[PDB]
RNA sequence: GGACUCCUUAACUUAAACUGAGGAGUCAAGUAGGUACAAACCGUACAAGGAUUAAUUAUGUCCAA
RNA sequence: CUAAAGAUAGCGUGAAAGCUCAAAAA
RNA sequence: UUUUUUU
RNA sequence: UUUUUUUUUUUUUU
RNA sequence: UUUUUUUUUUUUUUU
């Protein structure tokens, strides 16, 4: 009875390991042969996220470059609009 | 016999492109309704209070929530808050009494042999 | 699923976390923030 | 290694904290063994056979707490025995668990009496007779079926274990000095002597009968 | 160390007999032989006895 | 060769007010073995410093 | 909110970290360590670490403190304790213990009469014998033969 | 091979100098590749805490306080167990 | 013939709760290399020996790779082969010295490498693809190859690689067939004498010894 | 599955008769009481019905004594004040296993009274 | 010969020892007066702590 | 009785000063909870140990911020 | 009546290198360096010209180096 | 020996019988 | 040139 | 731990 | 428990 997980269903179940083609876990039951479970058909694994990208993933991500051109511009800073400036 | 209550209601509407529409010909018709459930919001709760105060050795019951947590599209965590305080605990008193009895016993045993003076 | 094209290869060390033509950067953040 | 999984990243691995406290196989372990335990040094007197273990098991083997060992050797109706005039070994330790290892008892049993096992035979016409003399074992598996030559096993296990059969031929006893060998032999025998659940014609290890079945 | 210990032991030659605590076994079956890589024989078609 | 890595050597030299380019260093290393050894010995003295107290535990 | 990693990702990697808590340092090393010794009485590692810290902080620690630390280390391996002789041998085979005994030997001349019984008891407990201090201790014992109490005389004879 | 384009995850697997037997296993999920070695995937037990190497930096403080298992697989008494993704 | 090979994990415990879940060996327990019981004389290994020659200018380095790591050994060998250890190193030419390796069979490999490692050999326009050969076969047939390939893949990818490769000598056995070169392993010598006896022998009373012997007899 | 072939033998297994004689209140007298209670247990009564057990209380200060006779005619005598339940069994384990071996050979262990 | 420095054996010294939780737990139990022989508080056993403290703290007599 | 109305509920804990040029984040990372005290007096800054504060805050094994937390008399 | 990326956001299947907005960098019109392999990412005391010289930067320090 | 033992938690049969667990003692 | 395990 | 080992097992807990 | 990561260009894991 291949299953994607393992659980203790009997009163005397024991988590063992079978020497199959590959090391595979399993559950053996003495009072019921039907409860014999073998974890050999799991779900496909996903592609994990690298650790080094953690800093730039979680938390408030502020803009890299700030905005200053809109707050920097002035008539005095332009030769075409400087003469029109009047302090009187 | 038990009572339950819901804390989230489906009111946000969402549209979907009908099968047979071009790239862009305006917004599609309403498809279904969803509820914007942010993190930390409660979904279901049972006001029922654990009556078994002098029995802290038993964990709560969450079979009902276990039966539906796989269904939900979000990870859920069980919770159970009560009015039970530390000060009002019998564990402390039991501990105290055990300590006292131990001490008493020890004292008695030392005094019996007479290896040391009394008082 | 999003796994064939080159706009989804993670940044490795010394790239700035935003190389040319990336989508997964903004996908994961969005996902976490709400899907 | 260095890669977060989707479950632990997004979901945060919340499944482990989504289990119920009901329909459990076993009751929770009582949290009684709290602060206030007083340890003491226990000592046991074992027969002089454990000397065969040597220092490699008592000193070389690493352990959490020290494991001392001493050998009290003494020069040599009713068996009126006392605590004096005989040899023995003192094994003392602070952990009672170390004073109950199966190896210590095996060191004595292997060189004193050894081990044994039994197999019971059942079924109509099932008989386990003997050839002219050892080593030649034949077992008949029902009426009309040819016997099974079991000489291979006996030759394999010669001088390590021996097989005995009662007059009736319904019991297969195995006697040996090696635990492993004995067990292996027994199970080897039972592998081809296993009984059918329907006809119930074969062999079985004692205290483990097979359940009967019927067709619908 | 081995040299020095051998020299020390050379000065105390054995006097009494040694005592052994080896494993007990059925010595009677010493003359038996076991063949591993032994093929199964089929002399005759109808088998009178099954050879495992 | 003389059990003195470049890593150490560089530091040792610089700490000494020594201003010798890698070109001359390398040329010396090949043409003037003795000269090079002199430099290495000079550097080692500075690099390797003893503490204020020395303890002997040979007989203990 | 923001994460520490995020913040740190835009600063030199070798940049030092600010201090959150600052308190005055201990003015008197002997008085500072005497109070610390009051808590370590069962853990040999704590005693050894305290001695190492004092040795690193000062080149000539207090002789009374050194004697007290040696007695504290010796007391742990008592006769009624469950410790083994291998644990005493490996302890004797440590460099820090050799440094402590060397420090005691250097200024052995500052040994008081009342500190001899404790040194002998520690020697008996640790099964460690020296020809560097025992000859001096015996001189004091014989000199003050006519002043020791009966229990001390018996314990010294047994040791 | 004949396929023109392949997934990066598949490609990665394709580059593993191992036997077919282990390749299949790896593909399936019964086995993992890490540090140039193949080992059994981590085991997630019900109620017990997961390894500190798999949780997020901010989750380690809470993970360390959970119960831990210091026994063998035979002695394990977990109601349910599965591989940690 | 009809089933998968018997791995090393088939003969031991399995511990999933650990880094080294199962130990792996090139051969079975009953198949591991061993020495003949009748030693005609005892031998001792010199670790490494070196021969200089000013006239011909060809230097030799004989090493003992007994219980050493393949990677480390390879790494070390590479240095010598390249000749980077000398002051007068010229990348254009091969400034290295001849290297001899013995006891290659005794090498070790950490992790599950003996049972989960293979080697690929490219084929020019072959439908079947590259030929795959397991490491157990290579160990069985020619152990030296294990080190040889590691060194080869370590050496720079240039036209000098063959040259550098040629000078390398690896043997599974103890001794070598070379004529004019010292042996790493030489017959053992008599231990040095000691100027002191670490024993204190004290005989007992002959009468009591005889009485005890008679009682025991 | 996992079959249990070997099983430890009970203290009262293959025993013909047992006799106990001790003085209540004597130091190191727990063995006697434990043995008595074991002998007069329920499990014992069911597993070994043909067992002859008896205890005596001495009216004077005297050392404890335990006498055990097996089915094969072997006899043993021990002091409760210098031994334990566990230690005692190791002294006569050989004869007990000899008798059990003979019984095993001769008959099946699954028999019932 | 210097070239072959990698082949040299080395053994650093032991900075500090290592002990198990039970080994450390037994030490405080012994110090508190629960040694192997018995309870010092219940009965004064040999090499006790209180007697040693007094005799070694007041060894000299009063003039 | 145990459940009597004549029972005190006050707590007494120590605090640490808030150093100059110190952020909330720094303190938080250090293993402390920053706090301030503000009415009927000058504004004071303190830091309370996490393991000490959280223990009072979350006085249940399967609970969140308790109601009682805001119903006490802290003697800082 | 513009191609990639950062923050906010409209549309879409919280899809797509699309479709369209608000404000910073780069390319367009940028060299050499790093990121394995082909503008957009990091860094630059950023390419008038010549020579066998010294430096805290992204970042590295088992081998290819 | 004393103490304790759910209207009955897990096996079993044809309506039964029988075993085990909890509790108690050690 | 590995660390930790209060009293 | 024993060539016990196609999906079958023993011993010892390392 | 830690040093060893997407080191996923190759070798190697020598701790």
């Amino acid at each position: 009875w291949h299953r994607g997980t393992l659980s203790l269903l009997c009163s005397s179940c024991r988590y063992v390991v079978r020497k199959w083609h590959v090391p595979i876990l399993g559950v053996d039951c003495n009072a019921n042969p039907r409860h014999k479970q073998a974890l050999s058909v799991p779900a496909p694994r996903s592609r994990g996220i690298p650790k080094h990208l953690y800093p730039f993933l979680v938390g408030k991500q502020y803009p890299r470059h700030p905005r200053w051109r809109q707050a920097f511009t002035h008539r005095s800073r332009m030769g075409k609009y400087k003469p029109q400036v009047a302090r009187n | 016999s038990k009572e339950v209550h819901q804390n989230v209601h489906a009111t946000y509407a969402v549209t979907r492109k009908p099968e047979g529409t071009k790239m862009g010909q305006g917004k599609g018709s309403i498809d279904r309704f969803v509820a914007r459930v942010p993190a930390g919001r409660i979904l279901f709760h049972i006001p029922q209070i654990n009556p078994f105060h002098p029995f802290p050795e038993v964990e709560p019951n969450f079979a009902a929530f276990k039966a539906i947590a796989p269904r939900l599209p979000v990870p859920v965590v069980f919770r159970e808050q009560n009015n039970f305080f530390q000060m009002h605990s019998v564990k402390d008193l039991i501990r105290k009494r055990q300590a006292e009895e131990r001490e008493n016993r020890e004292k008695t045993a030392r005094d019996k042999l007479g290896g040391f003076h009394t008082d | 699923w999003n796994r064939n094209p080159s706009a989804r290869y993670p940044k490795k060390g010394n790239k700035g976390c935003r190389p040319v033509c990336r989508a997964m950067r903004k996908i994961r953040k969005r996902l976490r923030t709400g899907r | 290694g260095g890669s977060y999984g989707y479950d632990a990243f997004f979901r945060g691995a919340a499944e482990v904290l989504n289990g119920s406290n009901i329909q459990l196989p076993h009751l929770p372990e009582n949290e009684e063994q709290k602060e206030g335990k007083v340890y003491q040094l226990h000592s046991v007197r074992f027969p002089p056979q454990v000397r065969r273990l040597g220092a490699n098991y008592f000193f070389r083997r690493q352990r959490a707490v020290p494991l001392t060992y001493y050998h009290h050797l003494v020069e040599a109706g009713v068996h009126a025995q006392t605590g004096r005039g005989q040899a023995l070994c003192f094994v003392a330790s602070a952990n009672p668990g170390y004073l109950q290892s199966k190896e210590l008892e095996n060191a004595v049993f292997e060189s004193t009496r050894g081990f044994a096992c039994q197999l019971i035979l059942e079924g109509r016409g099932v008989k386990a007779y003997f050839d002219p003399e050892w080593p030649n074992l034949m077992v008949r598996l029902g009426v009309g079926v040819k016997p099974l030559a079991l000489r291979r096993l006996a030759e394999q296990y010669a001088t390590r274990a021996k097989i005995f059969v009662d007059k009736r031929g319904l019991l297969l006893t195995v006697h040996g000095y090696d635990k492993c060998a004995v067990g292996t032999l027994a199970m080897s025998l039972f592998n081809h002597l296993q009984a059918n659940p329907y006809t119930m014609k074969g062999a079985h290890v004692a205290m483990h009968p097979i359940k009967k079945k019927v067709t619908r | 160390k081995d040299v020095q210990l051998t020299r020390l032991l050379a000065q105390f030659p054995p006097v009494l007999e040694a005592v052994k605590d080896e494993k007990k076994a059925y010595e009677e079956d010493r003359h038996l032989r076991f063949q591993r890589h032994a093929r199964q024989k089929f002399e005759t078609w109808p088998p009178e006895k099954l050879e495992i | 060769e003389w059990s003195f890595p470049y890593a150490w050597l560089a530091t040792s030299l610089w700490r000494q007010n020594i201003w010798l380019d890698r070109k001359m260093l390398a040329n010396l290393a090949e043409t003037e073995p003795a000269s090079f050894r002199a430099l290495v010995n000079e550097g080692k003295s500075v690099y390797f410093w003893n503490p204020d107290k020395v303890r002997d535990i040979q007989d203990l | 909110m923001t994460t520490r990693e995020y913040e740190e990702a835009f600063l030199p990697r070798r940049l030092k970290r600010i201090k959150v808590f600052n308190t005055p340092p201990p003015s008197e090393l002997p008085a500072f360590f005497h109070k610390r010794l009051d808590n370590a009485h069962s853990n040999p590692r704590s005693i050894l670490k305290l001695y190492r810290q004092y040795m690193r902080k000062d080149d000539y620690p207090a002789y009374d403190w050194l004697v007290r630390c040696f007695c504290h280390l010796g007391n742990v391996f008592g006769f009624n304790s469950f410790w083994a002789t291998k644990d005493k041998q490996v302890i004797q085979a440590l460099p820090s213990f050799k440094f402590l005994v060397y420090d005691l030997i250097e200024r052995k001349h500052l040994i008081e009469a009342r500190q001899v019984p404790r040194l002998l008891y520690a020697f008996a407990c640790l099964e460690y014998r020296s020809w560097h201090l025992l000859p001096t201790l015996l001189e004091h014992v014989e000199a003050n033969l006519e002043k020791w109490r009966t229990p001390t005389l018996a314990n010294m004879a047994l040791t | 091979g004949h396929k023109h384009s392949e997934s990066v995850l598949q490609q990665f697997y394709n580059r593993l100098p191992v036997r077919k037997r282990f390749l299949k296993a790896i593909r399936k999920g019964t086995l993992i590749w890490d540090k140039g070695q193949v080992k059994i995937p981590p085991i997630a037990m019900q109620g017990y805490g997961l390894p500190n190497k798999l949780v997020l930096p901010h989750q380690k403080e809470f993970n360390n306080k959970l119960p831990k298992f210091k026994g063998k697989i035979n002695q394990l008494k977990a109601t349910r167990i599965w591989f940690q993704d | 013939s009809q089933s998968y090979p018997k791995g090393s994990f088939h003969e031991g415990h399995i511990n999933p709760f650990a880094d080294v879940q199962w130990i792996s060996r090139p051969f079975m327990k009953r198949n591991m290399p061993r020495d003949h019981h009748p030693l005609a004389k005892q031998h001792t290994s010199l670790k490494a020996v070196t021969m200089l020659d000013e006239e011909s200018g060809n230097h030799w380095h004989v090493l003992d790779g007994k219980g050493r790591s393949v990677g480390g050994l390879a790494a070390q060998v590479v240095r010598l082969l390249q000749g980077k250890h000398r002051v007068d190193f010229t990348p254009r030419t091969a400034a290295g010295d001849s290297v001899i390796v013995v006891n290659a069979i005794h090498l070790k490999m950490a992790g599950h490498t003996w049972d989960t490692k293979v080697y690929k050999f490219d084929r020019k326009t072959h439908p079947a693809g590259p030929k795959i050969i397991t490491a157990k076969t290579i160990m069985a047939r020619n152990p030296a190859m294990i080190l040889n390939l590691a060194v080869k893949r370590m050496l720079p990818p240039n036209r000098l690689r063959p040259i550098m490769y040629r000078k390398l000598f690896v043997y599974a056995g103890a001794l070598h067939p070379h004529w004019q070169v010292p042996q790493v392993i030489v017959p053992a010598k008599t231990p040095a004498e000691v100027s002191f006896l670490p024993f204190s022998v004290e005989r007992a009373d002959p009468v009591q010894a005889a009485a005890r012997i008679a009682a025991l007899g | 599955p996992k079959y249990d072939l070997f099983k430890p033998l009970d203290f009262l297994a293959c025993v013909k008769s047992v006799h106990v004689a001790y003085h209540p209140g004597r130091p190191r007298s727990e063995v006697c009481r434990q043995l008595i209670h074991h002998m007069k247990s329920d499990s014992v009564r069911k597993r070994f019905p043909s067992l002859q057990a008896s205890y005596q209380l001495l009216g004077y200060n005297a050392p404890s004594t335990i006498k055990i006779e097996l089915i094969n005619g072997k006899k043993h005598e021990f002091q409760a004040e210098h031994f334990s339940l566990r230690e005692m069994q190791m002294r006569f384990d050989t004869d007990q296993f000899e008798a059990y071996l003979e019984y095993m050979k001769s008959q099946s262990v699954e028999a019932k009274p | 010969l210097i070239a072959l420095k990698w082949f040299r054996r080395k053994r650093p010294p032991m900075r500090l020892p290592k002990y198990s939780p039970l080994s450390l737990s037994l030490s405080i139990q012994a110090i508190r007066g629960h040694g192997r022989w018995g309870s010092e508080r219940e009965f004064p056993r040999g090499w006790d702590q209180l007697h040693l403290k007094d005799i070694l703290g007041s060894p000299l007599r009063s003039e | 009785g145990v459940l009597g109305a004549g029972r005190s509920s006050a707590v007494d804990v120590a605090c640490k000063p808030w150093k100059r040029f110190v952020r909330k984040e720094d303190i938080q990372r250090a293993g402390y909870v920053p706090c301030i005290v503000e009415k009927y007096g000058i504004e004071r800054r303190l830091a309370i140990h996490r393991d000490t504060l959280e223990a009072l805050a979350f006085d249940e094994q399967h609970g969140h911020l308790s109601y009682l937390f805001q119903a006490r008399l802290f003697r800082l």
